[PDB]
Protein backbone atom coordinates (compact mmCIF):
# COMPACT_ATOMS: atom_id res chain seq x y z
CA UNK A 1 0.00 0.00 0.00
CA UNK A 2 0.95 3.64 -0.68
CA UNK A 3 2.40 4.63 -4.02
CA UNK A 4 5.66 6.55 -4.13
CA UNK A 5 6.31 8.31 -7.44
CA UNK A 6 9.78 9.49 -8.41
CA UNK A 7 10.89 11.98 -11.06
CA UNK A 8 12.92 12.39 -13.11
CA UNK A 9 13.45 8.86 -14.44
CA UNK A 10 17.15 9.71 -14.96
CA UNK A 11 19.21 12.91 -14.84
CA UNK A 12 22.61 14.16 -16.03
CA UNK A 13 24.57 16.58 -13.87
CA UNK A 14 27.87 18.28 -14.65
CA UNK A 15 30.11 17.72 -11.61
CA UNK A 16 29.77 20.83 -9.45
CA UNK A 17 26.15 21.58 -10.40
CA UNK A 18 23.17 20.66 -8.15
CA UNK A 19 20.35 18.15 -8.60
CA UNK A 20 16.85 17.68 -7.14
CA UNK A 21 15.16 14.27 -7.04
CA UNK A 22 11.45 14.39 -6.21
CA UNK A 23 9.27 11.81 -4.47
CA UNK A 24 5.51 12.32 -4.24
CA UNK A 25 3.35 9.96 -2.20
CA UNK A 26 -0.23 8.65 -2.55
CA UNK A 27 -1.23 9.25 1.11
CA UNK A 28 -0.10 11.36 4.05
CA UNK A 29 3.04 10.10 5.78
CA UNK A 30 2.46 11.69 9.18
CA UNK A 31 2.15 9.16 11.99
CA UNK A 32 0.18 9.57 15.23
CA UNK A 33 3.40 10.49 17.05
CA UNK A 34 3.69 13.43 14.66
CA UNK A 35 6.60 11.69 12.93
CA UNK A 36 7.04 11.40 9.14
CA UNK A 37 8.87 8.18 8.21
CA UNK A 38 10.51 8.94 4.87
CA UNK A 39 14.05 7.75 4.01
CA UNK A 40 16.38 8.10 1.00
CA UNK A 41 18.62 5.22 -0.25
CA UNK A 42 21.50 5.23 -2.75
CA UNK A 43 22.87 2.03 -4.35
CA UNK A 44 25.99 2.76 -6.43
CA UNK A 45 27.02 0.59 -9.41
CA UNK A 46 27.70 -2.95 -8.21
CA UNK A 47 26.71 -2.40 -4.58
CA UNK A 48 23.76 -2.86 -2.25
CA UNK A 49 21.43 0.00 -1.29
CA UNK A 50 22.54 2.23 1.60
CA UNK A 51 20.59 4.62 3.83
CA UNK A 52 21.41 8.31 3.36
CA UNK A 53 18.61 10.23 5.07
CA UNK A 54 16.04 9.08 7.62
CA UNK A 55 13.09 11.02 9.09
CA UNK A 56 12.87 13.26 6.01
CA UNK A 57 15.89 15.42 6.87
CA UNK A 58 18.28 13.44 9.10
CA UNK A 59 21.64 12.77 7.42
CA UNK A 60 23.24 9.45 8.35
CA UNK A 61 26.73 9.13 9.84
CA UNK A 62 29.11 9.65 6.93
CA UNK A 63 26.73 11.45 4.56
CA UNK A 64 28.14 14.73 3.15
CA UNK A 65 26.79 18.17 4.09
CA UNK A 66 25.89 18.53 0.39
CA UNK A 67 22.82 16.31 0.65
CA UNK A 68 19.58 17.85 1.88
CA UNK A 69 16.42 16.03 2.91
CA UNK A 70 13.11 17.88 2.73
CA UNK A 71 9.39 17.72 2.12
CA UNK A 72 5.95 18.15 3.69
CA UNK A 73 2.58 16.43 3.37
CA UNK A 74 2.96 14.27 0.28
CA UNK A 75 5.80 16.02 -1.55
CA UNK A 76 9.38 15.09 -0.68
CA UNK A 77 12.70 16.34 -2.01
CA UNK A 78 16.34 15.27 -1.92
CA UNK A 79 18.73 18.07 -2.91
CA UNK A 80 22.41 17.78 -3.77
CA UNK A 81 24.21 21.14 -3.80
CA UNK A 82 27.53 20.24 -5.40
CA UNK A 83 27.55 16.96 -7.29
CA UNK A 84 30.80 14.99 -7.00
CA UNK A 85 31.76 12.02 -9.17
CA UNK A 86 31.13 9.55 -6.32
CA UNK A 87 27.38 10.28 -6.17
CA UNK A 88 26.74 8.08 -9.19
CA UNK A 89 23.82 5.79 -8.49
CA UNK A 90 20.11 5.08 -8.42
CA UNK A 91 18.45 7.05 -5.59
CA UNK A 92 15.35 5.51 -3.99
CA UNK A 93 12.73 6.85 -1.55
CA UNK A 94 10.95 4.61 0.97
CA UNK A 95 7.87 5.46 3.03
CA UNK A 96 7.71 3.67 6.37
CA UNK A 97 4.56 5.21 7.82
CA UNK A 98 2.24 2.52 6.48
CA UNK A 99 2.98 -1.19 6.93
CA UNK A 100 3.73 -2.50 3.47
CA UNK A 101 6.80 -0.28 3.19
CA UNK A 102 7.04 0.87 -0.41
CA UNK A 103 9.83 2.28 -2.58
CA UNK A 104 10.03 4.77 -5.41
CA UNK A 105 11.22 3.62 -8.82
CA UNK A 106 14.62 5.22 -8.44
CA UNK A 107 16.14 8.09 -10.37
CA UNK A 108 19.40 7.37 -12.16
CA UNK A 109 22.10 9.98 -11.73
CA UNK A 110 24.62 10.38 -14.55
CA UNK A 111 27.75 12.47 -14.01
CA UNK A 112 28.18 14.80 -17.01
CA UNK A 113 31.90 14.79 -17.82
CA UNK A 114 34.16 16.50 -20.38
CA UNK A 115 34.83 14.58 -23.61
CA UNK A 116 37.53 11.86 -23.55
CA UNK A 117 38.87 9.70 -26.41
CA UNK A 118 39.06 5.88 -25.89
CA UNK A 119 41.84 3.33 -26.12
CA UNK A 120 41.14 0.67 -28.78
CA UNK A 121 42.49 -2.91 -28.61
CA UNK A 122 41.65 -5.59 -31.20
CA UNK A 123 42.24 -9.32 -30.63
CA UNK A 124 42.36 -12.12 -33.23
CA UNK A 125 40.33 -15.30 -32.59
CA UNK A 126 42.03 -17.84 -30.36
CA UNK A 127 43.32 -20.94 -32.17
CA UNK A 128 41.38 -22.91 -29.58
CA UNK A 129 38.13 -21.34 -30.82
CA UNK A 130 39.03 -21.93 -34.47
CA UNK A 131 39.13 -25.70 -33.83
CA UNK A 132 35.41 -25.59 -33.03
CA UNK A 133 34.58 -23.82 -36.30
CA UNK A 134 33.80 -20.33 -35.02
CA UNK A 135 35.67 -17.03 -34.76
CA UNK A 136 35.16 -14.05 -32.49
CA UNK A 137 37.39 -11.05 -33.15
CA UNK A 138 37.23 -8.84 -30.05
CA UNK A 139 37.88 -5.09 -29.75
CA UNK A 140 38.01 -3.37 -26.35
CA UNK A 141 37.21 0.34 -26.37
CA UNK A 142 37.68 1.79 -22.91
CA UNK A 143 37.98 4.88 -20.75
CA UNK A 144 35.82 7.27 -22.76
CA UNK A 145 33.13 9.92 -22.48
CA UNK A 146 30.34 10.54 -23.59
CA UNK A 147 28.64 7.14 -23.60
CA UNK A 148 27.18 6.33 -27.02
CA UNK A 149 30.15 6.01 -29.41
CA UNK A 150 30.25 4.56 -32.93
CA UNK A 151 32.42 1.49 -33.54
CA UNK A 152 33.10 0.33 -37.10
CA UNK A 153 34.22 -3.10 -38.27
CA UNK A 154 35.87 -3.14 -41.70
CA UNK A 155 36.69 -6.66 -42.90
CA UNK A 156 39.06 -6.88 -45.87
CA UNK A 157 38.77 -3.15 -46.51
CA UNK A 158 34.96 -3.34 -46.83
CA UNK A 159 31.92 -2.94 -44.51
CA UNK A 160 30.81 -5.16 -41.63
CA UNK A 161 30.33 -8.89 -41.85
CA UNK A 162 28.83 -11.73 -39.84
CA UNK A 163 27.09 -9.58 -37.15
CA UNK A 164 28.52 -7.52 -34.27
CA UNK A 165 27.49 -7.52 -30.58
CA UNK A 166 28.26 -4.60 -28.17
CA UNK A 167 28.39 -4.03 -24.39
CA UNK A 168 29.12 -1.02 -22.18
CA UNK A 169 29.82 -0.80 -18.48
CA UNK A 170 28.66 1.54 -15.71
CA UNK A 171 30.32 4.95 -15.35
CA UNK A 172 33.31 4.82 -13.01
CA UNK A 173 32.42 6.47 -9.69
CA UNK A 174 36.08 7.47 -9.51
CA UNK A 175 36.88 9.40 -12.69
CA UNK A 176 33.71 9.22 -14.86
CA UNK A 177 34.42 7.37 -18.09
CA UNK A 178 32.98 4.27 -19.73
CA UNK A 179 34.15 1.03 -21.35
CA UNK A 180 32.76 -1.12 -24.15
CA UNK A 181 33.64 -4.41 -25.83
CA UNK A 182 32.70 -5.02 -29.45
CA UNK A 183 32.66 -8.62 -30.60
CA UNK A 184 32.57 -9.61 -34.28
CA UNK A 185 31.60 -13.26 -34.65
CA UNK A 186 32.13 -14.88 -38.06
CA UNK A 187 32.28 -18.62 -38.78
CA UNK A 188 35.61 -20.28 -39.45
CA UNK A 189 34.97 -20.17 -43.24
CA UNK A 190 34.42 -16.42 -43.50
CA UNK A 191 37.40 -15.64 -41.31
CA UNK A 192 39.72 -17.84 -43.41
CA UNK A 193 38.72 -15.93 -46.58
CA UNK A 194 39.57 -12.37 -45.60
CA UNK A 195 42.87 -11.18 -44.14
CA UNK A 196 42.65 -7.58 -42.91
CA UNK A 197 40.42 -6.80 -39.93
CA UNK A 198 39.95 -3.28 -38.54
CA UNK A 199 38.26 -1.57 -35.58
CA UNK A 200 37.56 2.15 -36.07
CA UNK A 201 35.98 4.46 -33.50
CA UNK A 202 34.01 7.61 -34.42
CA UNK A 203 33.86 10.09 -31.53
CA UNK A 204 30.13 10.85 -31.92
CA UNK A 205 30.38 12.01 -35.57
CA UNK A 206 32.64 12.41 -38.65
CA UNK A 207 35.08 10.07 -40.48
CA UNK A 208 36.13 7.40 -37.98
CA UNK A 209 39.72 7.72 -36.73
CA UNK A 210 41.18 5.79 -33.76
CA UNK A 211 41.73 2.59 -35.72
CA UNK A 212 43.43 -0.62 -34.59
CA UNK A 213 43.85 -3.67 -36.80
CA UNK A 214 45.69 -6.91 -37.43
CA UNK A 215 46.45 -9.04 -40.46
CA UNK A 216 45.54 -12.70 -40.59
CA UNK A 217 48.35 -15.04 -41.71
CA UNK A 218 50.98 -12.39 -40.95
CA UNK A 219 50.54 -12.76 -37.18
CA UNK B 1 33.43 -5.27 12.26
CA UNK B 2 29.87 -5.97 11.11
CA UNK B 3 29.47 -8.34 8.18
CA UNK B 4 26.39 -9.93 6.58
CA UNK B 5 27.14 -12.81 4.20
CA UNK B 6 24.58 -14.37 1.91
CA UNK B 7 24.16 -17.67 0.05
CA UNK B 8 25.41 -18.24 -3.49
CA UNK B 9 23.57 -17.99 -6.88
CA UNK B 10 20.63 -20.41 -7.04
CA UNK B 11 19.18 -21.95 -10.23
CA UNK B 12 15.91 -23.68 -9.48
CA UNK B 13 13.37 -25.61 -11.51
CA UNK B 14 9.84 -24.12 -11.39
CA UNK B 15 7.50 -25.40 -8.69
CA UNK B 16 10.34 -26.50 -6.43
CA UNK B 17 11.79 -24.52 -3.50
CA UNK B 18 14.99 -22.87 -2.20
CA UNK B 19 16.27 -21.61 1.14
CA UNK B 20 18.57 -18.57 1.20
CA UNK B 21 20.77 -17.62 4.18
CA UNK B 22 22.19 -14.48 5.79
CA UNK B 23 25.09 -15.10 8.22
CA UNK B 24 25.82 -12.25 10.61
CA UNK B 25 29.00 -11.38 12.52
CA UNK B 26 30.41 -8.38 14.34
CA UNK B 27 27.26 -7.47 16.19
CA UNK B 28 24.87 -9.16 18.63
CA UNK B 29 22.57 -11.19 16.35
CA UNK B 30 19.51 -11.54 18.61
CA UNK B 31 19.26 -7.81 19.48
CA UNK B 32 18.23 -6.62 16.01
CA UNK B 33 15.59 -7.09 13.32
CA UNK B 34 16.71 -8.51 9.98
CA UNK B 35 14.84 -7.39 6.83
CA UNK B 36 14.74 -9.20 3.47
CA UNK B 37 14.26 -7.43 0.11
CA UNK B 38 13.49 -8.36 -3.50
CA UNK B 39 15.08 -6.44 -6.39
CA UNK B 40 13.42 -7.63 -9.59
CA UNK B 41 13.42 -6.08 -13.06
CA UNK B 42 10.29 -4.05 -13.80
CA UNK B 43 8.90 -4.85 -10.33
CA UNK B 44 11.95 -3.32 -8.65
CA UNK B 45 12.58 -3.19 -4.90
CA UNK B 46 9.87 -4.66 -2.71
CA UNK B 47 9.97 -5.18 1.07
CA UNK B 48 9.36 -8.90 1.85
CA UNK B 49 9.50 -9.59 5.60
CA UNK B 50 11.52 -9.10 8.77
CA UNK B 51 12.50 -11.18 11.81
CA UNK B 52 13.65 -10.53 15.36
CA UNK B 53 16.08 -13.41 16.19
CA UNK B 54 15.81 -12.73 19.91
CA UNK B 55 12.11 -13.53 20.16
CA UNK B 56 11.66 -15.26 16.81
CA UNK B 57 8.80 -12.92 15.94
CA UNK B 58 8.23 -12.25 12.24
CA UNK B 59 6.27 -9.81 10.05
CA UNK B 60 5.29 -10.44 6.43
CA UNK B 61 4.37 -8.08 3.63
CA UNK B 62 0.90 -9.29 2.65
CA UNK B 63 2.06 -9.77 -0.95
CA UNK B 64 4.59 -12.48 0.00
CA UNK B 65 2.56 -14.20 2.73
CA UNK B 66 2.68 -17.91 1.88
CA UNK B 67 5.67 -17.64 -0.45
CA UNK B 68 8.47 -16.61 1.90
CA UNK B 69 9.14 -17.94 5.41
CA UNK B 70 11.76 -16.59 7.82
CA UNK B 71 13.73 -18.39 10.53
CA UNK B 72 16.98 -17.87 12.47
CA UNK B 73 19.75 -19.96 14.01
CA UNK B 74 21.02 -18.44 17.26
CA UNK B 75 24.13 -20.61 17.58
CA UNK B 76 25.40 -19.72 14.11
CA UNK B 77 23.88 -16.23 13.92
CA UNK B 78 22.37 -17.10 10.54
CA UNK B 79 18.91 -16.08 9.32
CA UNK B 80 17.10 -17.98 6.57
CA UNK B 81 14.37 -17.15 4.06
CA UNK B 82 12.53 -19.84 2.14
CA UNK B 83 10.79 -19.41 -1.21
CA UNK B 84 8.12 -21.98 -2.12
CA UNK B 85 6.56 -22.97 -5.46
CA UNK B 86 8.94 -20.93 -7.58
CA UNK B 87 7.89 -19.31 -10.86
CA UNK B 88 9.46 -17.17 -13.58
CA UNK B 89 8.06 -14.24 -11.57
CA UNK B 90 10.34 -15.21 -8.65
CA UNK B 91 13.64 -14.70 -10.49
CA UNK B 92 15.45 -11.71 -8.96
CA UNK B 93 18.16 -10.59 -6.52
CA UNK B 94 17.27 -10.91 -2.83
CA UNK B 95 18.96 -8.88 -0.09
CA UNK B 96 19.06 -9.12 3.71
CA UNK B 97 19.83 -6.19 5.97
CA UNK B 98 20.21 -5.05 9.55
CA UNK B 99 18.09 -1.98 8.86
CA UNK B 100 18.65 -0.52 12.33
CA UNK B 101 15.20 0.87 13.17
CA UNK B 102 14.09 0.60 16.76
CA UNK B 103 10.46 1.37 17.69
CA UNK B 104 7.98 4.16 16.98
CA UNK B 105 8.89 5.34 20.49
CA UNK B 106 12.69 5.10 20.58
CA UNK B 107 12.70 6.50 17.05
CA UNK B 108 16.38 5.58 16.92
CA UNK B 109 18.29 4.38 13.85
CA UNK B 110 21.29 2.05 14.24
CA UNK B 111 23.56 1.98 11.16
CA UNK B 112 22.21 -0.34 8.48
CA UNK B 113 24.32 -3.16 7.09
CA UNK B 114 23.42 -5.03 3.91
CA UNK B 115 24.35 -8.45 2.63
CA UNK B 116 25.83 -8.80 -0.87
CA UNK B 117 22.77 -10.37 -2.53
CA UNK B 118 21.66 -13.66 -4.08
CA UNK B 119 20.65 -14.08 -7.75
CA UNK B 120 17.81 -16.62 -8.02
CA UNK B 121 16.92 -17.98 -11.47
CA UNK B 122 13.69 -19.96 -11.83
CA UNK B 123 14.17 -21.99 -15.00
CA UNK B 124 13.86 -25.39 -16.64
CA UNK B 125 16.59 -24.91 -19.24
CA UNK B 126 19.64 -27.17 -19.01
CA UNK B 127 22.83 -25.76 -17.48
CA UNK B 128 25.67 -25.07 -19.88
CA UNK B 129 29.26 -24.43 -18.81
CA UNK B 130 31.14 -21.58 -20.51
CA UNK B 131 33.89 -21.89 -23.11
CA UNK B 132 36.92 -19.81 -22.11
CA UNK B 133 39.15 -18.51 -24.86
CA UNK B 134 42.39 -16.64 -24.00
CA UNK B 135 42.70 -13.62 -26.27
CA UNK B 136 46.28 -12.38 -26.88
CA UNK B 137 47.41 -9.54 -29.21
CA UNK B 138 49.97 -9.69 -32.02
CA UNK B 139 51.22 -8.07 -35.25
CA UNK B 140 53.29 -4.92 -34.86
CA UNK B 141 52.65 -5.35 -31.13
CA UNK B 142 49.52 -4.11 -29.40
CA UNK B 143 49.02 -1.82 -26.38
CA UNK B 144 52.39 -0.06 -26.21
CA UNK B 145 53.22 1.15 -22.67
CA UNK B 146 50.45 -0.75 -20.97
CA UNK B 147 49.26 -3.91 -22.70
CA UNK B 148 45.68 -5.07 -22.43
CA UNK B 149 44.87 -8.78 -22.25
CA UNK B 150 41.43 -10.31 -22.47
CA UNK B 151 39.30 -13.34 -21.81
CA UNK B 152 36.18 -14.44 -23.67
CA UNK B 153 33.67 -16.48 -21.64
CA UNK B 154 31.39 -17.74 -24.39
CA UNK B 155 28.03 -19.54 -24.55
CA UNK B 156 26.88 -20.30 -20.99
CA UNK B 157 23.68 -20.52 -18.97
CA UNK B 158 22.63 -19.29 -16.58
CA UNK B 159 24.36 -16.25 -15.11
CA UNK B 160 26.51 -15.43 -13.24
CA UNK B 161 30.11 -16.40 -13.96
CA UNK B 162 32.94 -15.11 -11.78
CA UNK B 163 35.90 -13.88 -13.82
CA UNK B 164 39.10 -13.03 -11.96
CA UNK B 165 42.76 -12.63 -12.86
CA UNK B 166 45.57 -14.44 -11.08
CA UNK B 167 43.01 -15.44 -8.46
CA UNK B 168 42.41 -11.88 -7.34
CA UNK B 169 46.12 -11.15 -7.13
CA UNK B 170 45.58 -8.81 -10.11
CA UNK B 171 42.76 -6.43 -9.19
CA UNK B 172 43.61 -2.96 -10.50
CA UNK B 173 42.80 -2.28 -14.15
CA UNK B 174 40.41 -5.18 -14.77
CA UNK B 175 37.28 -4.43 -16.80
CA UNK B 176 34.33 -6.81 -16.98
CA UNK B 177 31.50 -6.27 -19.41
CA UNK B 178 27.86 -7.36 -18.95
CA UNK B 179 26.82 -10.66 -20.45
CA UNK B 180 24.35 -10.26 -23.28
CA UNK B 181 21.76 -12.96 -23.85
CA UNK B 182 22.01 -14.05 -27.46
CA UNK B 183 20.49 -17.37 -28.46
CA UNK B 184 19.13 -18.29 -25.00
CA UNK B 185 22.84 -18.40 -24.15
CA UNK B 186 25.14 -15.76 -22.61
CA UNK B 187 28.53 -14.35 -23.60
CA UNK B 188 30.80 -11.98 -21.64
CA UNK B 189 34.43 -10.80 -21.60
CA UNK B 190 37.00 -9.02 -19.48
CA UNK B 191 40.21 -7.09 -20.03
CA UNK B 192 43.25 -6.53 -17.84
CA UNK B 193 45.85 -3.91 -18.57
CA UNK B 194 49.24 -4.81 -17.20
CA UNK B 195 52.48 -2.95 -17.92
CA UNK B 196 54.79 -4.63 -20.47
CA UNK B 197 57.28 -5.37 -17.68
CA UNK B 198 55.21 -8.41 -16.57
CA UNK B 199 53.67 -9.51 -19.91
CA UNK B 200 56.30 -11.54 -21.82
CA UNK B 201 57.78 -12.97 -18.60
CA UNK B 202 55.40 -13.38 -15.63
CA UNK B 203 52.27 -15.54 -15.99
CA UNK B 204 48.72 -14.23 -16.42
CA UNK B 205 45.71 -16.51 -15.92
CA UNK B 206 42.04 -15.85 -16.53
CA UNK B 207 40.00 -17.87 -14.01
CA UNK B 208 36.27 -18.23 -14.62
CA UNK B 209 34.01 -20.15 -12.24
CA UNK B 210 30.48 -21.17 -13.13
CA UNK B 211 28.49 -21.69 -9.91
CA UNK B 212 25.39 -23.20 -11.60
CA UNK B 213 27.53 -26.01 -13.07
CA UNK B 214 30.29 -26.52 -10.45
CA UNK B 215 32.87 -25.60 -13.11
CA UNK B 216 36.27 -23.86 -12.95
CA UNK B 217 38.46 -23.00 -15.97
CA UNK B 218 42.01 -21.59 -15.86
CA UNK B 219 43.36 -20.10 -19.11
CA UNK B 220 47.02 -19.00 -19.18
CA UNK B 221 47.06 -16.09 -21.64
CA UNK B 222 49.78 -17.01 -24.11
CA UNK B 223 51.36 -15.00 -27.01
CA UNK B 224 51.19 -15.93 -30.72
CA UNK B 225 53.55 -18.55 -32.16
CA UNK B 226 53.10 -18.58 -35.95
O1 LIG C 1 5.07 -0.79 11.40
C1 LIG C 1 4.21 0.09 11.40
O2 LIG C 1 3.04 -0.29 11.45
C2 LIG C 1 4.54 1.49 11.96
N1 LIG C 1 5.40 2.25 11.23
C3 LIG C 1 6.73 2.16 11.43
O3 LIG C 1 7.18 1.37 12.27
C4 LIG C 1 7.72 3.05 10.67
C5 LIG C 1 9.03 2.37 10.25
C6 LIG C 1 10.13 3.37 9.83
P1 LIG C 1 11.33 2.66 8.77
O4 LIG C 1 12.37 2.07 9.59
O5 LIG C 1 11.78 3.62 7.72
O6 LIG C 1 10.51 1.41 8.07
C7 LIG C 1 10.33 1.29 6.63
C8 LIG C 1 11.47 0.57 5.97
C9 LIG C 1 11.98 -0.63 6.45
C10 LIG C 1 13.03 -1.27 5.76
C11 LIG C 1 13.58 -0.70 4.60
N2 LIG C 1 14.68 -1.40 3.86
O7 LIG C 1 15.17 -0.93 2.81
O8 LIG C 1 15.11 -2.47 4.28
C12 LIG C 1 13.06 0.50 4.14
C13 LIG C 1 12.02 1.13 4.83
Amino acid sequence: DIVMTQSPLTLSVTIGQPASISCKSSQSLLYSNGKTYLNWLLQRPGQSPKRLIYLVSKLESGVPDRFTGSGSGTDFTLKISRVEAADLGVYYCVQGTHFPYTFGGGTKLEILRADAAPTVSIFPPSSEQLTSGGASVVCFLNNFYPKDINVKWKIDGSERQNGVLNSWTDQDSKDSTYSMSSTLTLTKDEYERHNSYTCEATHKTSTSPIVKSFNRNEC
Amino acid sequence: AVKLQQSGPELVRPGTSVKLSCKTSGYIFTSYWIHWLKQSSGQGLEWIARIYPGTGGTYYNEKFKGKATLTADKSSSTAYMQLSSLKSEDSAVYFCTRWGFTTVRENYYAMDYWGQGTLVTVSSAKTTPPSVYPLAPGSAAQTNSMVTLGCLVKGYFPEPVTVTWNSGSLSSGVHTFPAVLQSDLYTLSSSVTVPSSPRPSETVTCNVAHPASSTKVDKKIVPRDC
